[PDB]
């Protein structure tokens, strides 16, 4: 028991720090929409390669060799496309929507 | 195992290194503070707040002042959504950054989300359902909540530093519940009895009382006017006095036809103030209602009749106007209180002396043994009580009627215009008892035993009380506070048993 | 008259001269602790006594004895200020000498070896300041004096409520200081019962047997003897003629050949007188009268050796015959009467289950420790150890005193343990009370109420420490080897140290001094409490003890007590009150000998005062001081009435002595109802200090005493002239007569500068004196916060008008001009202490470095290289005071975030930002910063800058000390050398350092030169050691908690002026909350065009009857009048004559007042300054019940040029037209309580949440939401609002899913709820299922 | 009496609120008592719509669905 002799007891004041705040949860929900629209931006194959290189809307994420064996066009190739893909989303028209996310 | 399930039915085992017995599962379920299960004692709630409260007479009865910062923090999620809906903010994160920066554009958005969105206001001792009422928020610069005066009676809210808590109705259903049920304008009448709880409180009724009243002789006495308009125009120009006996033409209405308002005009014998005030009274009410002295009771029955005739809306706006005019005219009136406003009877000391002679009479009889001690006690107590009655009914006559004033002749006398009297008479504040304590002597006290002391307080508050008198008054005070603070608890317990049984 | 009184004089109305002047208001606090820690060469209370009690500790029969020699208190480690900055406790080490003796085995007692262990250290005991305060953790604290039932015996009733047959009951209770309670109580059958503590009830006589009394001796003790003789044959009896009183003849009463009474005639005083004068010793009675008589002693047959009748048995006609033939001449019976002498003890025996001592002891031992098999040694040990052991039982001095006194004994002092005689006498008194002689006492009487204080309680807790160390010492001395161990290895520190530390740190009576205010401090330090240890609880004791007793007069203030759950369970100490020698409460009185009122003071306790008839504070005597009337209002026993001219023994000392210091500060109190006076004195302590201490315009004359006695001011130690006046310090040059011969001197005063008070207000001292000014000894050198020129100013006086203004004053509400908020008068300075903690996490240590992930150059600007904010930088909400970063590695992000990082190439840091930032909304300036470092960890850049700075400032200060001091000494040597060897121009030429060589002609002056030499050198080296110590104290690493590497405390000074929502109140119990701040433009003004500061509401005045606030206004106005006049006459610059004339006129004022006055004062320089101070307004004093009268006020209003009505014409600043009727305008002293709205205000949208049950909880001091309770729920239930309720208790709070699914909809623009089940009920389901109970949810 | 009449309540969840909890839970558990809600206090505890006011349209529509087809 802590002060006032009241029902205030030590355990009542222990706050859950493991909970994620809703203020962030909304942004986690929005980031998906944003990156989805922006991923609608790139060529259908570049979009597939970027969604593959990362875990976007898919199980785990994929090694670049894996991406190569899937796409049948393999190795260094992918790494190039990805780069240019990043490059397309790098300079703002594309970039104004995503840059707002990094705080 | 027993100690685990329910501890204390055998040995009350103690926790490691700590004397205090350990809480078991039974104690987990039961809780504390008598019987409270966390839906009972209470539950913490999001989208809420609270602060010290102030007046805000400018408010219509349907609204309340809500501090800016408070509104921002409370409506923060709505603001986030409304900010990026209009596209002022890229994403929710940016929205947070904006409202945290308090950028200029967010205040307008807040004015958007606030408009039709009600808020719930609540006070500390919630008893009847009127303890919580819904209001339309009005953005205010300050940290204080502004609450409409006419509602102060329902909350039993003084202005001495009481606080109110705000709760934001969230879901659509909550907004519409608050607006169609908990809304201030939708409860004008106590659920206990059909009488209005919106009845004007103190300053306002001193205003309407001072307004319609009549002295014997005043500016514009006896003259005649076309209507309330030129009556008010006569008053504001300083030509005619607020209270003077005057005939004026008025147009009243009677709905007494079938659903229909009849019109009738006439020359009424009334005053200037009553004529001015009449401008406010809506439609079908007869001029009879404003042609009286307008005490608290009468000023209440005005509202009641208005509601039982015209319907809700006219009664609402009526009450509003009544408040505004009551405040304004009470302010104009220049009512005050001085030390000379409280008039002690000139005959007081004589009453004191004679009633003091009686005690020495009966004392002489007890010395001579003609009467027994207890019979004596009753006798003396009776003579002193009679004394207090006499002084009270002296100061009441002198305070009430003593205005002696001349119209065209030498002398005439009417009910006093003295401030403290007007206050006590109107029903604004004060009462015959308290006024009696001010001018006349105060009472006879009683020891905690309840054996009433036979030497009453002869002095009053306008005069000084000496040491003994004050010491004796102190017990009455402390027992007063104790008893009242106790009856609060008894009240609560009682209501509790009641809702439990119902 | 004094020197600061020449600056300002308060005009004092009132008649009654003060025969006694107000004592030191802090007397109690200091005296108590003065008794606790002290060396008393005897058993009087102190560490000595508590030592002598438990000591000497001897082993169990082993003849290894540990005896206590003497103790001492070491010098404090850190002094008060340093202890306050760092946060340690201000305490002294306790070093106690213990002598360990070992007795040679199989003695005559002599010691093999006695090792005297020099001063083993046990505990550090806290120290009380000069102000009666303790510093526990960097914080001043006060220990409230306690009020409890005094130790001794007590007799009560409990009539009424028990059993509803009436008949009352009568009980006695023996309450010792320490040890078990001893209770006696009757029952409806008049059987006497005894219970130890609150335990099981046992028949009374069962204790007597344990004292070794056979039945015969119990009877012999409690009853008289009725003698029966069988002489010749057939039944005579001895007759004491008084025995027949209250009884009727059972037969023919005849003796001496003359028949005195006949059967059927009640025996009256006549018969008894006839029997007495005719002296009838022996009469003849029938054999049938003994049928009811109860035999006293045992009776056996001399021949057969068999028991005829046991003691205390009812005789019969046959039993008489059976003991008569055995040759028994005499029979002893009880003297029993159902009116006069009651047959109680006999029936008590009739219910007694036991026979012999051992049996009774068995029942007692099985009572105290039930169920376990009783043993002889066990019963004996327990019973002897209860009330009879020097160890386990003491009533002490107060106990034994009240005990013996209440038993009508002679001895005022005796043993601390009960005796057979004691217990017996108590039983006797109870039985006497039931018999009709004697009365029951009452608990509320202050003679049965005793006051403890800090010293006594600290003594008791230390006593507990000593007993728990005793058990340990005896435990160790058990197996001990001989000369190896000494009185160290056994005795510990932590037990004692924590025994005291627990007391001062957390106790209901130990609290943080309430310092927002000089009144608050001094009124806290004088306080009483019936709560805590040894006392009752709020839930336990009802109205009686709380209610004001007649004995409260002059001792406890009737009108100052809290208004809350505990009323009258606190009260306060009266002005002139004192703690009695025995620890009771006594109040000053004036002795009336013969027909004169003598000015000799007399102190009477609650019981002392009882029989005397005491006169009144307000009464008329004159000349020689004889009572002017033939009868005067007085109070004798418990009540008050008119008393004859010469009857009265005494008279009240002053008019104030009934009330306390809080109530004594209310002007025109006599005109206020007690409720509002209570509320007034209750709130007056809550007044936050203003920026400019003003002064009360309407006073009492107590405020000076409160200002000085409370330590907030700075008072001259010795009189002299001021050498130096700085905002920092004040240096005074002492006069020689007050000056000690050695070390010359000057008194240097180091003033407290801006620093944090306990209430987070500012406490700052300002100099009230100027360069080179005369100062009398005991004069105010500097003003504290809320003190002006040596008086107490808790707030500011202002122009106030009573009139409704547009409903903005509606309930209690206050409407204040912009003139006030602009003048910044009601503005307040708050000082907050913020902290930053560098901890140790398993992921790594936390850095205070200025390198913070994600902050702009604007954010890192206000911080230095090291990460701490610069001193003096003004900050607001969100500003970073101290940069702090803690490691958290491997964020473990998600796919889209990884894409984001891939595009923007940002390295997500392994470090998280924990930096301490200013709490939201609060803003101010940084007046200081401290850095505490674990000893041995490297101090960072900032902390080193600070350390060097503090070192330099230290050296500078100390050097200043030594310099002013040395000059001060050499200036005296210069003067002494000039007597007997004067060389004026010659001496000051050569270097001063070489002065000490020069001597003088033979005289004492040479020895004075010697003195100054010695002391000079002393100061010279003392400087050295002081600098050394200061340096080490600065550099040393302060000890810190576990896991914390370093701590940075920033001190902010916020300035908040006034805003709507703040609380303001007069001294009269009139509250208010400022509604609007109104332009000077719209303010009501008078014909002179001067606007009014505040507009109050007249409607507040009649209902709550406080008329004083009106009087205070009126006189207040008048006061200002006297000011304005003077303010013109100075601005006219007339001359000394005109001003002097007017001021004198003011200070005289009609007739009959006690003030006196001037032109003993210097006509020019002193007078003009007086007027100069007066021009603000003329300070007036209104003694509590002696205060000013209406006629005096009006008369002073005439002198003012202002009307008698106190009301003037006012015009609306808006329309400019006149207000109808006059309105009251005046000056009302007003306080700003600290309820201030920017504290009270709270709001929450979505905050943190409690772990155990998910519910809204503030963790950031970002507040948890409001609590929605049962009643609020009912209020929602009356309305048809289901959804408001559901969202209230589901989504808005308890639902872990609901809240987020909500928030998303709220931002999405969809208002709905998808409620789910509240987590409380969800948990409860498990809690029920955790038992053997299966609770399920059915159906669909 | 009001304090006596309050003792009897069909719903045991309701009774466990204002009465002595320990006894109510046992006494209900032995009988295998089945609480149908239907009242205010119980629905307040369990955290759903009050069977009154705005919620009276809900609980009614559900009440008739119960003990029926
Ligand atoms: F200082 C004063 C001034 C006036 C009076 C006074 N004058 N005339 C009658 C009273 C009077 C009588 C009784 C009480 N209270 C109860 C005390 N009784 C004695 C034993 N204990 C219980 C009952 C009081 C008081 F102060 F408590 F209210 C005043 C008394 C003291
Ligand atoms: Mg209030």
């Amino acid at each position: 028991p802590i002060g006032d002799d009241e029902d205030s007891h030590l355990g009542d004041f222990i706050e859950d720090t493991t909970l994620e705040l809703p203020l962030d949860s909304a942004t986690t929900e929005s980031l998906r929409a944003a990156t989805h629209d922006v991923l609608a931006g790139l060529t259908a194959r570049e979009a597939k390669v970027l969604r593959m290189r990362f875990g976007i809307d898919m199980n785990t994420d994929y090694t670049l060799e894996e991406v190569g064996k899937q796409f049948d066009v393999t190795r260094e190739r992918i790494r190039q496309i990805e780069a240019k893909a990043l490059r397309k989303l790098r300079h703002p028209s594309r970039s104004e929507v995503l840059r707002s996310f990094l705080d | 195992v027993d100690a685990l399930l329910d501890n204390g039915r055998r040995g009350r085992a103690i926790t490691g290194s700590n004397k205090r017995p350990l809480k078991s599962l039974a104690d987990m379920i039961k809780g504390k503070q008598g019987r409270f299960r966390q839906n009972l004692l209470g539950k913490r709630v999001d989208y809420s707040g609270r602060s010290v409260i102030t007046v805000g007479p400018y408010l219509r009865l349907h609204q309340c002042g809500l501090p800016k910062k408070m509104a921002l923090e409370l409506f923060k999620p709505f603001i986030y959504g409304k900010l990026e809906l209009r596209g002022l903010a890229t994403t929710i994160k940016a929205a947070k950054k904006m409202v945290e920066r308090e950028e200029a554009v967010v205040w307008d958005i807040l004015d958007e989300v606030i408009r039709e969105h009600p808020v719930l206001l609540n006070r500390a001792p919630t008893l009847h359902r009127l303890g919580i009422q819904a209001f339309e928020p009005v953005l205010i610069e300050g940290k204080a909540i502004q609450l409409h005066p006419l509602v102060c009676a329902a909350y039993n809210a003084d202005f001495d530093g009481d606080q109110m808590a705000v709760h934001v109705p969230l879901t659509l259903e909550a907004q519409l519940e608050a607006r169609a049920l908990m809304m201030s304008t939708n409860n004008i009448l106590s659920p206990a009895n059909g009488e209005p709880i919106i009845v004007p409180s103190q300053d306002v009724v001193l205003g309407l009382y001072y307004m319609t009243r009549d002295c014997v002789n005043a500016k514009g006495e006896g003259m005649v006017l076309t209507g309330p308009k030129e009556a008010e125009r006569l008053y504001r120009s300083g030509l005619a006095s607020l209270h003077a006996r005057v005939k004026v033409r008025i147009t009243e209405y009677e709905k007494d036809a079938n659903g229909e308002l009849v019109a009738k005009t006439s020359l009424k014998d009334t005053t200037v103030g009553r004529a001015i005030l009449w401008m406010i009274v809506p439609k079908g009410l007869p001029y009879s209602i404003v042609n009286q002295a307008l005490g608290k009771k009468a000023i209440s029955k005005m509202l009641n009749t208005c509601y039982r005739i015209l319907g809700l809306k006219p009664t609402v706006i009526f009450a509003d106007q009544i408040m505004y005019t009551g405040f304004a005219y009470a302010a104009r009136s220049g009512a005050s209180v001085g030390i000379d406003d409280m008039v002690i009877p000139e005959k007081k000391h004589e009453i004191i002396s004679e009633a003091e002679a009686e005690v020495a009479e009966i004392q002489e009889q007890f010395q001579s043994g003609l009467v027994t001690a207890g019979e004596r006690y009753n006798k003396v107590i009776d003579i002193w009580a009679a004394a207090n009655d006499r002084v009270s009914k002296a100061m009441m006559d002198n305070l009430q009627t003593e205005t002696v004033i001349n119209r065209d002749g030498q002398e005439e006398k009417q009910v006093s215009f003295n401030s403290i009297y007007m206050m006590a008479d109107s029903g604004a504040r004060g009462s015959a008892a308290q006024i009696r304590q001010l001018a006349g002597m105060r009472g006879l006290m009683a020891k905690p035993d309840g054996s009433i002391i036979e030497t009453p307080i002869t002095a009053n508050f306008r005069e000084g009380l000496n040491v003994l008198q004050y010491f004796i008054s102190t017990h009455g005070a402390r027992k007063g506070l104790a008893d009242t603070a106790l009856k609060t608890a008894n009240s609560g317990y009682l209501t509790r048993r009641l809702v439990d049984v119902a | 008259y004094s020197y600061t009184e020449k600056k300002r004089i308060r005009k004092d109305f009132g008649k009654r001269p003060q025969v006694l002047d107000v004592p030191y208001l802090l007397s109690i606090q200091l005296d108590s602790f003065q008794k606790f820690i002290e060396q008393d060469p005897e058993g009087q209370y102190g560490l000595e006594a508590a030592f002598r009690s438990v000591f000497p500790i001897q082993s169990y029969s082993g003849n290894s004895e540990l005896q206590y020699v003497s103790y001492r208190l070491g010098e404090p480690v850190f002094d008060v200020q340093e202890c306050q900055i760092r946060g340690v406790t201000y305490s002294a080490p306790l070093r106690v000498k213990l002598r360990l003796v070992i007795y040679e085995r199989e003695a005559p007692e002599g010691t093999v070896k006695d090792i005297k262990e020099q001063e083993v250290y046990m505990g550090e005991i806290p120290l009380m300041t000069d102000n009666g305060t303790f510093v526990i953790n960097g914080t001043e604290r006060v220990i409230v004096s306690q009020l409890h039932r005094s130790p001794g015996v007590f007799f009560d009733s409990d009539k009424g409520k028990t059993h509803s047959s009436g008949k009352v009951l009568y009980n006695a209770r023996i309450i010792p200081y320490r040890g078990s309670w001893l209770d006696f109580e009757f029952d409806p059958k008049d059987n006497l019962f005894v219970r130890i503590d609150r335990r099981r009830k046992l028949p009374a006589t069962i204790i007597l047997r344990a004292l070794n009394y056979t039945t015969e001796q119990i009877l012999d003790l409690f009853f008289e003897k009725v003698i029966f003789e069988i002489r010749d044959n057939k039944l005579q009896m001895e007759l004491v003629p008084e025995r027949l009183r209250g009884e009727t003849a059972s037969f023919d009463i005849e003796a001496n050949g003359k028949v005195y009474v006949e059967k059927g005639r009640r025996i009256t005083a006549r018969h008894i007188r006839q029997l007495e004068k005719d002296d009838v010793k022996l009469i003849e009675v029938p054999v049938e009268y003994i049928a009811g008589k109860v035999v006293a002693k045992d009776y056996i047959d001399e021949s057969t050796g068999e028991l005829i009748c046991a003691a205390n048995m009812e005789l019969s006609l046959d039993l008489l015959a059976k003991l008569s033939q055995s040759g028994h001449k005499r029979i002893e019976t009880l003297f029993t009467n159902d009116l006069d002498h009651g047959p109680y003890i006999s029936e008590t025996l009739r219910v007694d289950p036991t026979n012999d001592r051992l049996s009774a002891l068995v029942e007692i031992y099985r009572m105290m420790r039930p169920g376990e098999p009783p043993t002889r040694e066990a019963a004996e040990s327990l019973f002897e150890n209860l009330f009879f052991s020097e160890d386990r039982y003491d009533l002490s001095a107060v106990g034994r005193m009240k005990f013996n006194r209440s038993l009508l004994r002679e001895e005022i002092e005796g043993s601390g343990i009960l005796s057979k005689d004691d217990i017996i006498d108590v039983m006797k008194k109870l039985i006497d009370i039931r018999n009709g002689k004697g009365e029951v006492d009452d608990i509320d009487h202050l003679g049965n109420r005793r006051i403890r204080s800090v010293g006594e309680m600290a003594e008791n807790q230390f006593r507990v420490g000593l007993v728990r160390v005793e058990r340990a010492v005896k435990e160790r001395l058990s197996l001990g080897d001989l000369d190896t161990l000494m009185p160290q290895d056994m005795i510990n520190a932590k037990p004692i140290s924590a025994a005291v530390k627990e007391f001062f740190g957390s106790s209901q009576l130990s609290q943080f001094m309430d310092q927002n205010n000089p009144l608050s401090e001094i009124t806290h330090k004088r306080r009483i409490s019936a709560l805590g240890p040894g006392g009752l609880t709020r839930e336990r004791a009802g109205f009686e003890v709380r209610d004001v007793h007649p004995t409260h007069y002059g001792r406890v203030c009737p009108i100052e007590t809290p208004e809350g759950p505990n009323i009258g369970l606190i009260n306060s100490l009266s002005v002139y009150a004192q703690t009695n020698e025995y620890g009771f409460l006594e109040t000053p009185y004036r002795k009336v000998t013969d027909g004169v009122v003598t000015d000799e003071i007399h102190y009477l306790s609650a019981i002392e005062e009882g029989n005397y008839v005491i006169a009144q504070a307000n009464s008329n005597l004159d000349e020689e001081g004889h009572f002017v009337e033939d009868l005067v209002t007085c109070r004798s026993k418990g009540e008050s009435s008119l008393f004859s001219r010469d009857q009265v023994d005494y008279m009240d000392v002053s008019t104030q002595q009934v009330v306390s210091v809080g109530a004594s500060l209310i002007p025109f109190l006599e005109h206020d109802d007690a409720n509002r006076a209570l509320m007034g004195a209750n709130m007056q302590r809550q007044a936050v200090p203003t920026l400019r201490a003003d002064k009360p315009l309407v006073g009492t004359g107590m405020e000076r005493a409160v200002a000085v006695d409370s330590g907030v001011t700075a008072v001259a130690k010795r009189g002299g002239v001021v050498q130096y006046v700085d905002a920092s310090r004040i240096v005074i040059k002492v006069n020689e007569d007050e000056m000690y011969p050695g070390e010359a001197g000057i008194d240097i005063y180091n003033l407290t500068k801006y620093t944090r008070s306990n209430q987070n207000t500012c406490i700052n001292q300002m100099p009230c004196v100027s360069l080179g000014e005369p100062v009398e000894r005991g004069d105010v050198l500097a003003d504290g916060p809320s003190t002006d020129l040596g008086e107490l100013a808790l707030g500011q006086n202002m122009r106030v008008a009573f009139m409704p203004w547009n409903g903005y004053n509606f309930e209690d509400s206050i409407l204040v001009s912009e003139r006030v908020v602009q003048e910044d008068r009601f503005t307040t300075i708050h000082i907050q202490e913020l902290a930053c903690v560098s901890r140790d996490t398993k992921l790594g240590p936390e850095e205070i470095t200025a390198d913070i992930p994600n902050v702009g150059e604007a954010a890192l600007s206000k911080l230095d290289e090291s990460g701490i904010v610069y001193i003096g930088a003004e900050v607001t909400g969100g500003d970073i005071l101290v940069g702090k970063v803690t490691p958290k590695g491997e964020t473990q992000l998600t796919p889209e975030e990884k894409l984001l990082r891939a595009i923007f190439g940002e390295k997500a840091s392994d470090v998280k930002d924990s930096s301490l930032r200013v709490p939201n909304g609060v803003s101010g300036t940084v007046i200081d910063v401290q850095v505490f470092t674990r000893d041995g960890v490297e101090k960072d850049k900032r902390a080193l800058e600070i350390e060097e700075m503090q070192l330099k400032q230290a050296k500078k200060d100390l050097s200043e000390e030594l310099q002013i001091l040395e000059a001060g000494l050499f200036s005296r040597i210069r003067a002494v050398l000039v007597a007997g060897g004067v060389e004026a121009e010659k001496l000051d030429k050569l270097p001063r350092d070489r002065w000490l060589e020069l001597g003088l002609t033979d005289e004492e002056k040479q020895n004075q030169l010697e003195q100054l030499a010695e002391q000079y050198d002393e100061l010279k080296h003392e400087f050295e050691k002081k600098l050394e110590a200061k340096r080490r104290k600065i550099t040393q690493g302060d000890d810190l908690a576990p896991g914390v590497l370093k701590i940075v405390k920033v001190y902010l000074a916020v300035k908040r002026r006034i805003q709507p929502g703040d609380k303001m109140a007069g001294r009269h119990g009139n509250k208010g909350v400022i509604s609007k701040i109104n332009p000077i433009e719209d303010m009501p003004y008078d014909e002179n065009g001067t606007p009014v500061d505040i507009v109050l509401n007249p409607l507040g005045v009649p209902s709550r009857m406080n008329i004083g606030q009106i009087l205070e206004t009126h006189l207040g106005m008048a006061a200002k009048g006297i000011g304005d006049k003077i303010n013109a006459m100075l601005k006219q610059q007339q001359e000394v004559a005109k001003l002097r004339e007017f001021i004198q006129r003011a200070y005289d004022l009609g007739a009959d007042v006690r003030q006196k006055v001037d032109l003993s004062t210097f006509s020019d320089e002193e007078v003009m300054r007086l007027a100069e101070n007066l021009r603000k307004g003329m300070p007036i004093a209104t003694p509590v019940f002696d205060g000013a009268k209406e006629a005096e006020i009006k008369e002073l209003l005439k002198l003012g040029d202002l009307p008698t009505s106190g009301q003037i014409r006012l015009y609306d600043g808006r329309t400019g037209e006149q207000f109808e009727r006059p309105v009251t305008v005046g000056y009302m002293y007003m306080l700003k309580l600290n309820h201030l709205v920017d504290d009270k205000m709270h709001a929450r949208s979505t905050g943190s949440y409690s772990l155990v049950t998910q519910q809204p909880l503030g963790g950031k001091a970002q507040f948890g939401g409001q609590r929605f309770g049962e009643m609020e729920v009912w209020a929602l239930e009356a309305y048809g609002a289901a959804y408001t309720l559901q969202e209230m208790l589901t989504v808005k709070s308890d639902d872990v899913n609901g809240r987020t699914k909500m928030y998303k909809n709220i931002v999405d623009g969809n208002h709905q709820m998808e409620p789910g089940m509240p987590e409380s009920f969800n948990v409860l389901l498990k809690e029920i299922r955790s038992l053997g109970i299966n609770i399920e949810l059915e159906d669909e | 009496g009001i304090t006596k009449a309050s003792l009897a309540t069909e719903s045991f969840i309701s009774a466990a609120s204002f009465q002595e909890t320990t006894r109510v839970l046992t006494e209900a558990a032995v009988a295998g008592k089945r609480d149908e809600l239907r009242g205010l206090k119980e629905n307040v505890i369990v955290g759903r719509l009050i069977p009154a006011g705005t919620g009276y349209a809900y609980h009614q529509d559900r009440m008739r669905r119960r003990a029926a087809g």
